[PDB]
């Protein structure tokens, strides 16, 4: 392939453990393990607003575009909801009695998922005073991370240490399925492919692997090999037929989607990698990753 | 451990 890649922005921080794309706007969102976020304005390179939130570390951070609002977790056990255009904080409340490691954003319903090391899934519903709705319960070990079915999100999926994803519908108290990943040092990572074409998931491990899973079949497709160490997460792509993976070698790896092969291998030179985020309808391609010693935004094509 | 806190 011709990645031809393009470095749009890159700035040094303290550990960034989650970070996220606007829709709309040219922004990056970051969580420091410093207990601190903070959103750049990566074309102009201009810090929008920054906030120090707590003392501990915020390890997941997402975009609510559609209500000028971020929402982070942090190990102090709280969900904080924060207006980015007032820098208001909407709402402050203890979501886990242990580390949140993930949270998810409902596309079209006032929907948030949230994953702990509690070995729980919560949801909860910002239109009804931020109620617990559902908790999903199952796991066997730390819930890494928790993702919708882009393409039919009264699902969506869970990554855990005790070496399964759950693929869950709301409303219901049991996964429609359990996937035995092999993976042995469990999933920390797993995210949908997001086209029609292919119903495809890709869960990314401890014990070096990438693995792609048919959810229909429940097979697993393809294993991807080459990382060094743990690998942080793997995704595909939105619009560029490829997979990208992070990890604790300091890597990120661009992988042929169709082959399955590993096209390209980046060393940022920012440490261990933790963290990933596409933008979401594929403007200029962008990927943004974070690391021990900062971020990065990139451009493909 | 380092796995819970990195």
């Amino acid at each position: 392939m011709k990645l031809d890649i393009k470095k749009t922005f890159s700035n040094r921080s303290d550990r960034v453990k989650g970070i996220d794309f606007h829709p709309t706007e040219p922004w990056v969102l970051t969580t420091l393990y410093s207990g601190r976020v903070e959103i750049w304005n990566y074309e102009t390179q201009v810090e929008v607003r920054s906030i120090q939130v707590t003392e501990t570390p915020v390890r997941a951070g997402k975009f609510i575009a559609r209500k000028n609002w971020i929402i982070v977790g942090s190990d102090d056990f709280r969900i904080r909801v924060f207006n980015y255009n007032t820098g208001e904080k909407v709402v402050d409340f203890e979501a886990h009695p242990d580390y949140i490691r993930s949270i998810a954003v409902h596309p079209t319903k006032p929907y948030v998922l949230s994953g702990s090391d509690d070995l729980t899934v919560k949801l909860w519903n910002w239109e009804n005073n931020w109620a617990l709705e559902q908790t999903f319960e199952g796991h066997e070990h730390f819930v890494m991370c928790v993702a919708f079915n882009p393409k039919d999100p009264s699902t969506f999926a869970s990554g855990c240490l005790d070496r399964t994803v759950k693929v869950w519908s709301l409303g219901q108290s049991t996964p429609n399925f359990t996937l035995t990943t092999g993976q042995e040092r469990g999933v920390n990572y797993v995210d949908y492919y997001p086209l029609p074409d292919k119903p495809y998931m890709i869960t990314a491990s401890d014990d070096l692997t990438i693995k792609i899973w048919d959810y229909q079949t429940k097979s697993c497709v393809a294993t991807l090999e080459g990382h060094m160490s743990n690998v942080s997460f793997a995704v595909f792509h939105p619009t560029l037929p490829i997979i990208i993976s992070g990890s604790e070698d300091g890597t990120l790896k661009i992988w042929n989607s169709s082959t399955y092969k590993v096209e390209k291998t980046l060393n940022v030179g920012l440490e261990r990698s933790w963290c990933i985020a596409t933008h979401p309808t594929g403007r200029k391609n962008y990927i943004a990753s974070g690391f021990d010693n900062g971020f990065t935004v990139l451009s493909l094509g | 451990t380092f796995k819970k806190t990195n």
